[PDB]
């Protein structure tokens, strides 16, 4: 949701509750991959996502995790600065959405607007209620919400811009009269109970 | 005082036409067996659009043809002191209308309705078609009249037109409000400096950005949010599995897909009926205003009334009709 | 051939004139409105389409056969607290072998009838195998309730 | 050779009586 | 089929016909409309494109990876001009808001629905505003007028008399003069 | 009352005989539905045409007040040129107004002028207009010519 | 008819032609002063010999 209040980190393990929006900043690569799973421990299937620095790896075995894999079932390999990553689970299906922007400043989330293509939807499926990011400098950690968004395609396609149909009064009137701009007078908009 | 004032009326809608097969059924022949079963739903939703259509010219030629003959533009637009070169065609000038006639047609400004502007169609079967009378012969009729109140006055209401000079017509005109020839005559040069700046209000009035047209935009914004609401219809369910006709028709087999094609069909033959009759109960709307508009034209461009405010404000002198889209503006 | 006529009867009750109504323009003015006389006007008759002259099919460049043989026929399926999903790629799946043979005791398809599944063209295809008792088939299907 | 059949072959369609009517019927006809 | 399409059974590929009404299967994605190139420019995740009522109007070809718009074949309304029976059996046919080229070569070719077993579309084939007119003949003078067809067309039945198409005349031309000193005064009723 | 509407037939004996009762409800109730609506959507257009026609009543009678009971002064109300008086006759279904007008003809060009100056004064005309025959100045009403 | 309902048949026994009429039905109207001042009241059979 806009405005939302983000969690910033300058290793916990962050509940992951419906889904996670990610958002790293870094003037050197630190964060690389994280780690989902249920207990974190032996007792159930995790899952590991992580780049060595030629390599792309994921593996969801049962793993052990301080800070010896068996039961293996899913395996793939393949061959400033913020990155922005979305995560979320549904159906077993894990989905990853990733875009990157350069940005000046560490210390705070810069505003602005930028959207995020797909990249991976990974079939397995585990219950993931908790993740640690793995490190080797700052990261901020939102939660998704179900909302309804308004998004504009210009002519090409591509998402310039939207509005949260939850966020104020204007903007649910907005979504309510399709456009961006409004003139003056009195609209019935929605119902209250 | 003499005060010039504005008058907005509507008189026709934009015409359109529905193909009935190609909404609900598009190009399946699976499709068009089963919309056999439900009757003559087509040819009467066909017929009213058409009758609707046939209504808008009606509406429109009741309004402007109210000149037997033609006249010509006459070459000296400046009669007896009175300045009439803001309301006639320049004489030189690629366009035909008149300069208030060009401000108002950029006052109201005017996808997927699939009009012929290049001939393109959409899938949805919507068209929009074209009136009989162009704008050039709609201004071509308020030149007639513009010019036939200049020259003759009254005269061509009710017979041939006979020629009077401009004076003598407002000496005339002012023996109407109880006034006598002599508060004319002996003022005559005040009097038409105050017509001239009246028509130079006028003309600043419409030149700043404003409202005076809200009851022509209307019209127009009506009939956009009329189609989109059909357009978008084809996109609900109406409890089939999905709501497009070649998915149905491509991941299922024929008696399976029956039932699904029964609900899309059931649902748009609702949805298009209701747009049919909302559609002649907004038409009785607009042909009120026609009828009213032609009484004006007929009672007070064509003559002088002594009904109270049924003309501006004040005691009534003189009238004069402009083109505006979809509709007229009388001064 | 079939055509459409249309029939005038007298009062005795005998025919005694006829228009076809697919022959011209005018026959089918006077088969849309009903008589053998016309006045004088524009009269809309009927809509046209256009018929196709061609047809066009486009599938990708695949040429591997497809592998039904292992998901199928192997020696071990896992139990069914802790199910396989396998997932089918790159390949041309035939789909006739699996209706047309009489190996199934049932073949039940969700949101595709099984005849049209050799015209269609997918993604990818993941295959779910376990093993189960004979009465927990009946709990393989959509929103239904049991405790496998 | 060839030649053309002008308004003939026309028939009773059916069982029903009918007078002073216009009836549009489709059937194989010539 | 969110990704490019992978697992599929066997049919034959066949050439693409472009400009042309043909019935179209695209990836199990089925229609029938004319397919023309495309200016429109496609990210690498998506593989067709959608109008408002869920339509599809792009494809992508999986072969050379072109991307085609897709349009619908011609359709419309069909209306008969007639002087009346009593004058004459002869008619004239619009063809609703087409293009002419395409009606033209449609008939000559036996494609088009209505088929009319003894029909010339001839040598007065018009192009209007308002749609394609067959078997009208373009007179240049003005006339008032009959039947009105549209966008100031009208047609009516003149002189051996044949049905002709023209632009409307508003009404008769008159003029009277201006003069600052003259009176003109009924002298009957 | 000849279309299906989906079910299998028109007439409602068929269906009750061909079927048992439970699958006979269904099927009627679907030709129930369409009878309802076809009968609906009569009634709306018969009550948007008596819109119409009140419209056209409410105006004959107004025409029927102020053209035949007196003298109407509106232009172009009771017809063409200047109103003297009106006739109704009765129609079926309706009213046919004869209106009888006076209309002007036989127009003749002057020389006119506003006012005319005899010892130092000005003098205007109480009604009608200055005329010139040639020989010398009259005063006349607009509408005939007849010279004072 | 002119509107596809049954109106005359032929007898199979005797080969007489005979016509077919709908029995009388139609609307009833009642017409009444009011309930203060009687309780007559007079009613009308619509259309009906
Ligand atoms: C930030 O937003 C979250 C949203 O639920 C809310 O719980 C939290 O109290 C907010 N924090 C502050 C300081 O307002
Ligand atoms: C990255 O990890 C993969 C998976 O073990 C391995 O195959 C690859 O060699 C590694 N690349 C390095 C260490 O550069
Ligand atoms: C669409 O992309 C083209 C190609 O760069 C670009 O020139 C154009 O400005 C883009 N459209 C908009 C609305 O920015
Ligand atoms: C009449 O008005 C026009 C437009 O305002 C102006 O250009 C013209 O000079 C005027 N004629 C006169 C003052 O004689
Ligand atoms: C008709 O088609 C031709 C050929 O494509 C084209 O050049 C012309 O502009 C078209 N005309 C209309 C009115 O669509
Ligand atoms: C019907 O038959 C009677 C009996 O011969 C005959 O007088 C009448 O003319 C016939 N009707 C017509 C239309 O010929
Ligand atoms: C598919 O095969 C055809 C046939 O040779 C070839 O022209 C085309 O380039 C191939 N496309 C891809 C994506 O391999
Ligand atoms: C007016 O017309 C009538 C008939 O046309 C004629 O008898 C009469 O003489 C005319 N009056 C004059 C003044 O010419
Ligand atoms: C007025 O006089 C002119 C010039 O002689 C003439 O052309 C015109 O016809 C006259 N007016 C009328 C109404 O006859
Ligand atoms: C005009 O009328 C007067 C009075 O009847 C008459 O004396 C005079 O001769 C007339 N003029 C002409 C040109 O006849």
């Amino acid at each position: 949701p806009f405005y939302s209040n983000v969690t910033g980190f300058h290793n916990p393990v962050i509940p992951f509750k419906d889904g996670i929006y990610f958002a790293a900043t870094e003037k050197s690569n630190v964060v690389r991959g994280w780690v989902f799973g249920s207990t974190m421990n032996n007792k159930s299937q995790s899952v590991i996502i992580i780049n060595n620095s030629t390599n792309v790896v994921i593996r969801a075995c049962n793993f052990e995790l301080c800070d010896n894999a068996f039961n293996c079932t899913f395996e793939y390999i393949s061959d400033k600065h913020l990155r922005e990553f979305v995560f979320k689970n549904k159906d077993g299906f894990l989905y990853v959405y990733k875009g990157y922007q350069p940005i000046d400043v560490v210390r705070d989330l810069p505003s602005g607007f930028n959207t995020l293509k797909p990249i991976f939807k990974l079939p397995l499926g585990i219950n993931i209620t908790n993740f640690r990011a793995i490190l080797t400098a700052a990261y901020f950690v939102g939660y998704l919400k179900p909302t309804t968004f308004m998004l504009k395609y210009d002519e090409n396609g591509t998402i310039t811009d939207a509005v949260d149909c939850s966020q104020n009064p204007l903007a649910e009137l907005k979504c309510s009269v399709k456009s961006f701009e409004i003139d003056k007078g009195i609209y019935q908009t929605s119902n209250f109970r | 005082s003499i005060s010039i004032t504005t008058e907005v009326m509507p008189v026709s809608m934009a015409k359109t036409s529905v193909d009935c097969n190609m909404y609900i059924c598009g190009d399946s022949t699976e499709c068009a067996n089963l919309l056999l079963q439900y009757g003559s739903f087509c040819t009467q939703l066909n017929r009213a659009l058409s009758g609707i259509a046939a209504e808008q010219d009606r509406n429109t030629r009741e309004v402007f043809a109210q000149v037997k003959q033609m006249y010509k533009t006459p070459t000296l637009k400046y009669f007896g002191g009175f300045n009439f070169s803001q309301i006639l065609p320049d004489p030189l000038k690629p366009t035909k209308r008149s300069f208030i006639e060009d401000l108002l047609f950029n006052k109201v400004t005017l996808k997927q309705y699939g009009e012929c502007l290049i001939c393109a169609q959409k899938f949805n079967g919507l068209t929009v078609l074209p009136p009989l009378l162009t704008d050039d012969m709609i201004a071509a009729y308020t030149a007639a009249l513009v010019s036939g109140t200049a020259t003759a006055g009254w005269t061509f209401g009710a017979g041939a037109a006979l020629q009077i000079p401009f004076a003598m017509q407002m000496a005339y005109r002012f023996n109407g409000i109880g006034v006598t020839q002599n508060v004319l005559y002996e003022n005559q040069k005040q009097i038409a400096n105050q017509f001239n700046k009246a028509i130079s209000q006028i003309q600043e009035s419409l030149t700043t950005t404003s409202t005076a047209l809200g009851k022509l935009q209307d019209v127009v914004n009506q009939n956009a949010q009329a189609l989109n609401t059909l357009v978008k219809q084809l996109s609900s369910n109406f409890g089939a599995i999905s709501s497009v006709l070649n998915d149905i028709l491509s991941r299922l087999d024929k008696v399976e897909a029956e039932v699904q094609i029964d609900r899309l069909i059931t649902g748009r033959l609702q949805s298009l009926q209701t747009y049919v009759t909302q559609q002649l109960i907004r038409a009785a709307e607009i042909r009120a205003s026609a009828n009213l508009a032609a009484t004006k034209m007929s009672e007070c461009v064509l003559g002088q009334s002594k009904r109270v405010d049924f003309c501006g404000k004040g005691y009534h002198l003189m009238s004069f009709p402009q083109a505006a889209p979809h509709g007229v503006v009388f001064l | 051939k079939p055509t459409t006529f249309m029939l005038k009867y007298d009062e005795n009750g005998t025919i005694t004139d006829a228009v076809d109504c697919s022959q011209n323009p005018l026959a089918e003015l006077k088969c849309s409105v009903k008589s053998f006389e016309i006045d004088k006007g524009i009269y809309q008759t009927s809509n046209f389409r256009v018929v196709p002259s061609g047809d066009v099919v486009r599938f990708p460049n695949i040429t591997n056969l497809c592998p039904f043989g292992e998901v199928f026929n192997a020696t071990k399926f896992p139990s069914v607290y802790a199910w396989e999903r396998k997932k089918i790629s790159n390949c041309v799946a035939d789909y006739s072998v699996l209706y047309n043979s009489t190996f199934f005791s049932t073949f039940k398809c969700y949101g595709v009838s099984a005849t049209k599944l050799n015209d269609l063209c997918f993604s990818n295809v993941y295959a779910d195998s376990f093993v189960v008792k004979g009465d927990d088939v009946r709990q393989i299907a959509p929103g239904q309730t049991g405790v496998i | 050779t060839q030649h053309t059949s002008s308004m003939r072959g026309v028939y009773y369609p059916d069982e029903i009586f009918r007078s002073d009517t216009l009836y549009l019927t489709q059937d194989l006809f010539l | 089929l969110n990704a490019p399409a992978t697992v599929c059974g066997p049919k034959l590929s066949t050439d693409l016909i472009k400009n042309q009404c043909v019935n179209f299967n695209f990836n199990g994605l089925t229609g029938t409309g004319v397919l023309t190139p495309s200016s429109k420019r496609f990210q690498p995740f998506q593989q067709f494109g959608r109008d408002v009522s869920d339509f599809t109007d792009s494809v992508r070809d999986p072969k050379t990876s072109e991307i085609l718009d897709i349009s619908p074949c011609s359709f419309g309304g069909v209306s008969v001009i007639t002087p009346g029976t009593n004058a004459s059996s002869e008619v004239a046919v619009l063809y609703q808001d087409v293009n002419c080229t395409d009606v033209s070569t449609a008939i000559h070719a036996d494609q088009l629905t209505p088929a009319w077993r003894i029909y010339s579309t001839g040598n007065n084939v018009f192009q209007t505003q308002a749609g394609c007119l067959i078997g009208a003949e373009h007179v240049d003078t003005s006339y008032e007028c009959d039947i009105p067809i549209g966008a100031g067309i009208c047609a009516s039945y003149h002189t051996q008399k044949s049905i002709v198409a023209y632009t409307m005349s508003l009404g008769a031309d008159s003029s009277i003069a201006y003069s600052n000193n003259t009176i003109a005064i009924p002298t009957n009723f | 009352l000849s279309s299906n509407f989906g079910a299998i037939s028109s007439v409602l004996n068929d269906i009750l005989s061909r079927l048992d009762k439970v699958e006979a409800e269904v099927q009627i109730d679907r030709l129930i539905t369409g009878r309802l609506q076809s009968l609906q959507t009569y009634v709306t257009q018969q009550l948007i045409r008596a819109a119409e026609i009140r419209a056209s009543a409410n105006l004959a009678a107004t025409k029927m007040s102020e053209c035949v009971l007196g003298q109407s002064k509106r232009v172009d109300f009771c017809g063409k040129g200047y109103h003297l008086m009106s006739f109704p006759q009765a129609a079926p279904h309706g009213v046919v107004f004869l209106h009888v007008t006076y209309v002007p003809s036989q127009e003749r060009n002057f020389t006119t002028a506003p006012a005319i100056c005899h010892e130092g004064k000005a003098y205007f005309p109480r009604e009608g207009v200055f005329v010139f025959n040639g020989t010398s100045w009259f005063i006349t009403q607009r509408n005939f010519f007849s010279p004072q």
